[PDB]
This record gives structure tokens, sequence and C-alpha cells, in this order.
């Protein structure tokens, strides 16, 4: 009877329709149905992370290594990320989050720091898991549910677990919409936070920047504000919403697209994700192709070009001339 | 060809 764990008041405010994605049983045939048919699911009970939950920043300075940590830092709510390979080929883009390498400890004392000088700064970890982790990290990694996942990834003809991420915000940090080319469990171990979800099918209406942009795979349209003029048809999107806490592990299906954000007013928040590489293309092709495939074939034409063309600030010249007047 | 065009990077993230 702990009371309302959070209200709406804590939820940012933009101009989509959304429903809810299905809170789910592990054990429910509804949620393996939604996983194998690639729609999102937050699982309840999983016991994903089970070990994980006791985590906060006292337990992980002590336990964590002397590792190094990559801190995002950032001006804004809004955390974009960028490439830094690709930075060459768009001279005119400078980012708006730095990357900081730092100890743990360093980091803790950081948000201290921010927080008791009032501070307007804001701070995102997000590093990978690796060996440097002290010996009651590795225990609590090795008590995560390994038979259930691993269940998951045999079931889905999956390919290998590439790297779990591990990811600590600040209260009202977004990550805006992007889509990933992995499968990801999303487990949720400490706070609170809002996921917006879309279907690869609403490409059109979502605008990723170009794949040889150093921001590839996030969408160029500021949620706060909207510019319909030149994104139209943002007008018509529509989310898949969810708030995930401690415990829940959210299905975020490969190509869909995703904005997260930690509650406004509500601490720190606590995440480990799992990303598996998809399956592989299948032997024969079924027509007409999915959404997702279609996403893949845009990826690799604008790839292609870029390429063939020695230059990929030639591949959106290119690509016009070859429709204006002839397939618009 | 088609599976040429079928296939998928692994990028995640920040960079890849
Ligand atoms: O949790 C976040 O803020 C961002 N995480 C992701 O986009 C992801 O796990 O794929
Ligand atoms: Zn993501």
């Amino acid at each position: 009877a702990l009371g309302p764990a959070w209200d709406e008041s804590q939820l940012r405010s933009y101009s989509f329709p959304t429903r809810p994605i299905p809170r789910l049983s592990q054990s429910d045939p509804r949620a393996e149905e939604l996983i194998e048919n690639e729609e999102p699911v937050v699982l309840t009970d999983t016991n994903l992370v089970y070990p994980a939950l006791k985590w906060d920043l006292e337990y992980l300075q002590e336990n964590i290594g002397n590792g190094d940590f990559s801190v995002y830092s950032a001006s804004t709510h809004k955390f974009l990320y960028y490439d830094e390979k690709k930075m060459a080929n768009f001279q005119n883009f400078k980012p708006r989050s730095n990357r900081e390498e730092m100890k743990f400890h360093e980091f803790v004392e950081k948000l201290q720091d921010i927080q008791q000088r009032g501070g307007e700064e804001r701070l995102y970890l997000q590093q990978t898991l690796n060996d440097t982790v002290g010996r009651k990290i590795v225990m609590d990694f090795l008590g995560f549910n390994w038979n259930w996942i691993n269940k998951q990834q045999g079931k889905r003809g999956w390919g290998q677990l590439t790297s779990n991420l591990l990811l600590i915000g600040m209260e009202g940090n977004v990550t805006p919409a992007h889509y990933d080319e992995q499968q990801n469990f999303f487990a949720q171990i400490k706070g609170y936070k809002r996921c917006i979800l879309f279907p690869p099918d609403q490409f059109e209406c979502l605008y990723p920047y170009p794949v040889h942009h150093p921001c590839d795979r996030q969408s160029q349209v500021d949620f706060d504000n909207p510019d319909y003029e030149r994104f139209p048809n943002f007008q018509n999107v529509v989310g898949y919403e969810t708030v995930v806490g401690p415990g829940d592990v959210l299905y975020i299906p490969m190509y869909w697209w995703h904005h997260i954000e930690s509650l406004l007013n509500g601490g720190i928040t606590i995440t480990v994700n799992f990303w598996y590489k998809g399956a592989p293309t299948p032997k024969r092709i079924e027509y007409p192709l999915k959404a997702h495939q279609k996403v893949a074939i845009m990826r690799n034409i604008e790839k292609m070009l870029g390429e063939a063309l020695g230059n990929p600030q030639e591949v959106g010249p290119l690509l016009n001339t070859m429709i204006k007047g002839r397939y618009n | 060809v088609v599976k040429l065009l079928l296939e998928h990077g692994a990028d995640v993230x920040a960079q890849d």
C-alpha cells in the first residue's frame, strides 16, 4: 500500500497520442506471442536482473571497479548522441553533448556537486559492463536470469548477446527518439523511465537523419517543438507508451523507434539492457516485405551510393535528381 | 541482390 509510485505530472508533454504497451507475466502466452512477432511488451516478473535490484550509487561505487566510465554531459534535458567517426562529412555539425571518461566515484561526486550547487548541467552514465568490475558485481551479473533470456535467444533464432549497457541518468534526462539495429531486453533497476515506442512502419513520420550523418538513426524532429513545415507527417505519428520501474523488462524490438525519459523529479534511474544481434535474413523472402526489411533496404541504398559516388555529400543530390518529376 | 539489400548492420546507441 506504498502509494502511487509516480503520477502524470512527472511526464513531459508531447503533441501525439499513444496507446499503452501491454504489461504481462513472462508465463503469459500473449507475451510470448508479442515477442515472437516483434512487438513490444513489458514483462513484470522475469527476475532478469533480480540481483541488481539492490544497486544504488553507493553499492556501485564500492563494488564496480576502478575502470573508466563514459559519462555524457548536456546543457539541456535532451541527450542527442553522435557518431564521432562520421563528423567529417557534415562539417556544419557541432555536438550538443560532450563525453568524458572518469572513475565511477568521480561521477558520483559530479552529481553531488551539481545537486549541492543547484547546477543546471545534466549527466548520463552509459557504460558497457566489462572485465574490470568488482567481485560483487560479477556475482550479481552471474545471478541474472540467464535461463530465461537464453531461452528467448534460442526461440527467436537471435544471434549473440553483444553487450550489456549500464545506464545511470538524472531525473528529467531524455534520450531522443531513435532505433537500434539489435534486439533489446531493457531491464529497469532503479527509478522510473517513460518509454515511447513507434513501429518501423512510421519511418515516414519520424524523419531519420541521413545514414552518413553523426546522428544516424535518430529522429530529426524536436519532440518539444515539432517543425511541421519540414516534417509534416509528424502530425500522423502514434506511439506505444509505458512507464517501467524496478523489476520490469521492456522488450524493444529491433528497428522500433524509442524515446526514453527519466521521470521528472523521480531521482536517479538505473537500467541494464541486453543487446542481441537479430536473426539472419530468411532463406526465402516473403512478399510484400515487412517494414523493417524496407528500412534495411533504404539504409543500404544510402550506404552504397555514399561509397559508389566516392562521397556521401553527393547522396542527397543524386537521390533528388532520381525522383523530382519522375517518381513524385 | 535482394539478400544484399536486405542485410542489416548491428549499430546501437552511441556509435555502433
Ligand atoms: O535508456 C536510455 O535512456 C536509452 N537506451 C536505449 O536507447 C537502448 O537501450 O537501446
Ligand atoms: Zn536505443
